[PDB]
């Protein structure tokens, strides 16, 4: 399995990027994508969650208003949107197919996130 | 679209056998061959066998997922009688389907007790074939109303398991999934 | 619910044990929490789930158990490549990770 | 709707409440002696608090179901347990008193000391091993002089608040309490009236006493070479010179008595050493020996939650070989062992114990104990006869296969275990025959050690080195009686013992003496044996014991017959 996001990005303050995933190896509808944020020096953050069979999804309080996230299942690739970018949103933003919580029914997994994309670096 | 099997194996939590839940499979490619390459501690299989399962068609799949004990997992098979059997989770002598079931100690136990999973003690009546109530009312054993109060000749109808890392393998804690054939492989 | 790990820095020599813990301020199911394992310049991968089980392709030097509030990671023989930062996840509510450790 | 139905829903509800709390007792127990600290001994009473006070509760709902209305036995024989009310019968002040008098007897015999030195280490060190008569005589005259003596105002006082509580549960007194555990009645061609323990046991005493009128005889004059002015050859023995403190056994005495001692008896220890034995290897081995005769293996739990080996001075946990069922499948042992042929032969005993309770583990919860109070050690000490006999030590590889077995040292082996089998009898059987009579008033208060030194010069041939006057209590300086345990299930278990071992040779067609049997590698004796230990209670014992030996009672005939070889010889010594 492989997760294939974009290349770096710069952007001003008040601006919105958009990352993608390309995801490979596997049934894209039956493992959900989740999303999480490096900022430089710093750790784990959790962002929020898409399922890519019935477009659910569990956003991080302190993302929610600012992130939205959608997959497209005829290109098996997920796409994360951060709007509204903060100098303190400078980050590398990862992808990565888990396996905590059920993409059909919603339910928490016994899991993880085992596949990470290599990761997009966004500046601002 | 592949059968969400995997989120009734691997979910995080399971129901109690009073009130097991029926968990509905549709609509999708049902792979069976997973759960045929475990080295998993007990596989049944009546009238179905799982060699073969890969190649029908069914209108519905049905996964009653529940914590017992393992000294209790014997009662599931068809034609079988006792606590759970009758009061609890009844499966028919007609049963076409299989049962899976594995030790969960380390997932379903806890060192104070995990009392989180409820079975039932007394009945007015046995159960039928997949039939289950959820009711909580008093259970009268004696000639007199006791008007829900637990006093004399008056029992609670729920017992709590108290599963513990240390209990012996028929009493640890086993995850039964019960796969019953009405979904295509 | 928070995750805290310690010892933040745990250095140690190549070929001895090594071991990190993670604390929740809130207790969590073994079946909700999981060890990553960071190298430099790339991205995390699992090592552990559902508190003690191996991930596909982990080496078995790496294992670890736990419960309620109290997590272990283990190293049997500390290795060159073993040299990464290591987090602890949960999600029994919502879902967090740990601040992170550097052996 | 009726009685039948009301008391089966009881006990269902108490079964499985009871399971639980007992769990949670037993568990903290365990985990207290483990770890002798002030947080474990608190968890430990805290848990064992809220299983005495459930059972208590539990006791006053039992009395809404009548027996006499109830036609199924294994409904009664649950029921009636929870029907009894022991000491809740008594106003609030003589229970209080009981449980007051109860303790204190125990505090003063387990904190005892004459002068320091206490009971043990110490006292019993020197009853032990040490060929001093002057010595011997004033640890034994010392302790009870200066520590059971402080105790039969108090026993004096007990005795009578015992019999309240007996006459309040329907019985003519305590003693007759405590015989109602041999007690039958309902199942007709098998019942047993209490009061037939009585007849049963001094007819098969008086049967036995010729094996140890010749024992007796023998030891007698061997100890003459060691006491040549302190033992008469036609009288009976001192009882502190009998290698005890209450002159319980004689094994103690195996240095004097030993037939041929100019040949070394068999010992395994450097063996197990020299083949680099561990304690996993002594029980893994122990396991194999009931395997071999179709029993089932240990469960994992036992292998990873059990203490086999010494902790280290950093844990303080009590070492004492202990077999424990904690419920719930949950089988352990705490037994540090050595690399040693006791601690061979001691696995065997300890695991055939534990062997016995995984059997009746499907009885319901208040039958999940043995027939008989005497059945569990019986099992226990036939399993470490066979792993004893030479014919296993030289097959398991601890003896050269080249070994022959003497005449000599075929007396020898048998004379040792006659001084633990029939030197142990008469001293069970005189100490409940007194007590019944105490407790049924056949004897005055004041002429209570009147009796007590008559019989034993009449029934065991124990004489008391000194007077004692009635302001003294001897027999209270026993563990069993201060602590108020019974004691005749040391006279049947032995009976049992033997009754069971020839039934088991037989079916294994052993060729030969009895004493030279080995029941390993036996499928049928295997049989016999379980057929009998998975019953628990639901089944009397006079049926149980029927299975296995074709009798419906105790019995000799057995015991005789293994030391046959050695009653033969003895005669050509007298
Ligand atoms: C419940 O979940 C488990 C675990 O799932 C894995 O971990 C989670 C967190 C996610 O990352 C999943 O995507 C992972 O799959 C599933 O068990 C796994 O099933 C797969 C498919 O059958 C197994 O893959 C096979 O492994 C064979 C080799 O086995 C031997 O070697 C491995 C070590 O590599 C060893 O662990 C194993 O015991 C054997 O010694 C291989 O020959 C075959 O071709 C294939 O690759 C995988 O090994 C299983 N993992 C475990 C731990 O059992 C369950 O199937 C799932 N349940 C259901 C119903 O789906
Ligand atoms: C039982 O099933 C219901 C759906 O009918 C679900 O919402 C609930 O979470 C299930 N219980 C458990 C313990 O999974
Ligand atoms: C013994 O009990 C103490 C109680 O404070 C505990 O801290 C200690 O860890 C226990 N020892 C072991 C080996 O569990
Ligand atoms: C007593 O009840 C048991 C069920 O526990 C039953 O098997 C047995 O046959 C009953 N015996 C009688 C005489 O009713
Ligand atoms: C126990 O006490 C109750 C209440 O006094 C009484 O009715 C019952 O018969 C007693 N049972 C026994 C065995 O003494
Ligand atoms: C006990 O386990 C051994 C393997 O270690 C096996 O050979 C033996 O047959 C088992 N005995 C029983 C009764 O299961």
């Amino acid at each position: 399995v492989q997760l294939v996001q974009s290349g770096a990005e710069v952007k001003k303050p008040g601006a919105s990027v958009k990352v993608s995933c390309k995801a490979s190896g596997y049934p894209f509808t039956s493992y959900g994508i989740s999303w999480v944020r490096q900022a430089p020096g710093q750790g784990l953050e959790w962002m929020g969650w898409i399922s890519t069979y019935n477009g659910n999804t569990n956003y991080a309080q302190k993302f929610q208003g600012r992130v939205t996230m959608t997959t497209d299942t005829s290109t098996t690739t997920g796409y994360m949107e951060l709007r509204r970018l903060r100098s303190d949103d400078t980050a590398v933003y990862y992808c990565a197919r888990d396996y905590t919580r059920g993409a059909w029914f919603g339910e928490s997994l016994i899991g993880g996130f085992d596949n990470w994309g290599q990761g997009t670096l966004v500046t601002v | 679209n592949l059968c969400p099997f995997h989120e009734v194996f691997n979910a995080t939590t399971f129901a109690s056998v009073y009130a097991w839940n029926r968990t509905r499979i549709s609509n999708c490619v049902a792979d069976y061959s997973v759960l045929y390459n475990f080295a998993f501690f007990a596989f049944k299989c009546y009238g179905v066998s799982p060699t073969k399962l890969n190649d029908l068609c069914f209108t519905n799949v049905y996964a009653d997922s529940f914590v017992i004990r393992g000294n209790e997992v014997s009662q599931i098979a068809p034609g079988q009688t006792g606590n759970i059997a009758d009061y609890n989770y009844k499966l028919p002598d007609d049963f076409t389907g299989c049962v899976i079931a594995w030790n969960s100690n380390k997932l379903d136990s806890k060192v104070s007790g995990n009392y989180n999973y409820l079975y039932r003690l007394f009945r007015k009546s046995k159960l039928k074939p997949f039939e289950r109530d959820i009711s909580t009312e008093i259970y009268q054993a004696g000639n007199k109303p006791c008007n829900g109060v637990a006093g004399f000749n008056c029992y609670s109808p729920l017992q709590s398991y108290g599963f513990r890392p240390t209990y012996g393998v028929g009493h640890q804690p086993y995850r039964v999934v019960v796969l019953s054939f009405e979904v295509c492989g | 619910i928070v995750l805290t790990q310690s010892p933040g820095t745990l250095s140690l020599s190549p070929g001895e044990r090594a071991t990190l813990s993670c604390r929740a301020s809130q207790t969590v199911s073994s079946t909700s929490l999981a060890w990553y394992q960071q190298k430099p310049g790339q991205a995390p991968r699992l090592l552990i789930y559902g508190a003690s089980s191996r991930a596909t392709g982990i080496p078995d030097r790496f294992s670890g158990s736990g419960s309620g509030t109290d997590f272990t990671l283990t190293i049997s023989r500390l290795e060159p490549e073993d040299f990464a930062v290591y987090y602890c996840q949960q999600h029994d509510t919502s879902l967090t990770f740990g601040g992170g450790t550097k052996v | 709707s009726t009685i039948e139905e009301q008391a089966k829903t009881f006990l269902d509800k108490f079964n499985h409440e009871a399971e639980d709390l007992f769990y949670q007792s037993s568990l903290a127990s365990w985990n207290y002696n483990t770890n002798i600290t002030e947080e474990n001994v608190q968890n430990m009473n805290n848990a064992g608090d809220k299983w005495s006070a459930f059972l208590k509760e539990q006791s006053t709902l039992a009395q809404m179901y009548p027996l006499q209305e109830i036609q199924n036995l294994t409904v009664k024989l649950q029921l009636q347990a929870l029907q009894q009310n022991g000491s809740s019968v008594l106003s609030e002040d003589k229970s209080k008193r009981l449980n007051t008098i109860l303790n204190t007897m125990s505090t003063i015999y387990s904190t005892g000391k004459v002068c320091c030195l206490l009971l043990e280490p110490g006292l019993n060190e020197i009853m032990a091993n040490s060929l001093d008569y002057n010595e011997r005589l004033w640890a034994w005259e010392s302790w009870r002089s200066e520590v059971g003596k402080q105790l039969r105002p108090l026993y004096e006082e007990y005795v009578v608040l015992k019999n309240e509580m007996a006459r309040a549960n329907h019985y003519e007194d305590y003693g007759d309490y405590w015989r109602g555990d041999y007690e039958v009645n309902g199942v007709d061609g098998y019942d047993y009236s209490r009061g037939q323990l009585i007849e049963d046991v001094e007819h098969t005493f008086e049967e036995i006493k010729p094996l140890y009128e010749h024992l007796h005889a023998y030891v007698r004059a061997k100890l003459m070479n060691a006491y040549p002015s302190y033992i008469s050859p036609i009288g009976c023995l001192p009882a502190h010179l009998l290698g005890d403190m209450w002159g319980r056994f004689w094994t103690n005495l195996y240095s004097l008595t030993v037939p041929f001692g100019q040949k070394p008896n068999i010992d395994v220890t450097d063996a197990m050493v020299d083949q680099a034995w561990d304690a996993q290897r002594i029980f893994k081995e122990a396991e194999k020996f009931f395997v071999s005769v179709g029993l089932p293996n240990m469960t994992q739990g036992f292998w990873e939650n059990s203490m086999l080996t010494d902790p280290g001075n950093v844990q303080k946990a009590v070492c004492h070989p202990t077999a424990w069922d904690l419920g719930k499948g949950d089988f352990r042992i705490l037994m540090c062992t050595k690399v040693t042929m006791d601690d061979f032969l001691t696995a065997h005993h300890e695991m055939g114990h534990i062997q016995y309770d995984m059997a009746y583990a499907a009885q319901p919860f208040l039958l999940r104990n043995g027939a008989n109070e005497g059945f569990h050690e019986a099992v226990g000490e036939i399993m470490s006869l066979s792993a004893a006999t030479p014919k296993h030590l030289k097959s398991i590889g601890l003896l050269s296969p080249d070994f022959q077995e003497d005449n000599e040292t075929e007396i020898n082996f048998l004379l040792k275990q006659a001084l633990t089998i029939v030197g142990t009898l008469p001293f069970t059987y005189m100490l409940e025959k007194w007590r019944w009579m105490v407790f049924k008033g056949e004897i005055p208060k004041d002429q209570w050690m009147k009796k007590w030194w008559e019989m034993k010069r009449e029934i065991v041939g124990v004489v008391e080195p000194v007077p004692h006057d009635e302001t003294y209590c001897d027999p209270a300086s026993l563990f069993h009686v201060s602590n108020d345990y019974s004691f005749i299930r040391y006279y049947t278990r032995t009976l049992y013992q033997f009754q069971f071992q020839e039934a088991l040779c037989q079916a294994a067609k052993h060729e030969g003496p009895l004493h030279k049997c080995d029941i390993s590698n036996s499928t049928e004796a295997g049989q016999k044996l379980f057929n009998m230990l998975r019953l628990g209670k639901s089944e009397p014992w006079t049926l149980a014991l029927e299975n296995v030996v074709g009798a419906k009672n105790m019995n000799v005939r057995p015991l005789l017959n293994y030391f046959e070889p050695l009653f033969t010889w003895l005669k050509d010594q007298n």
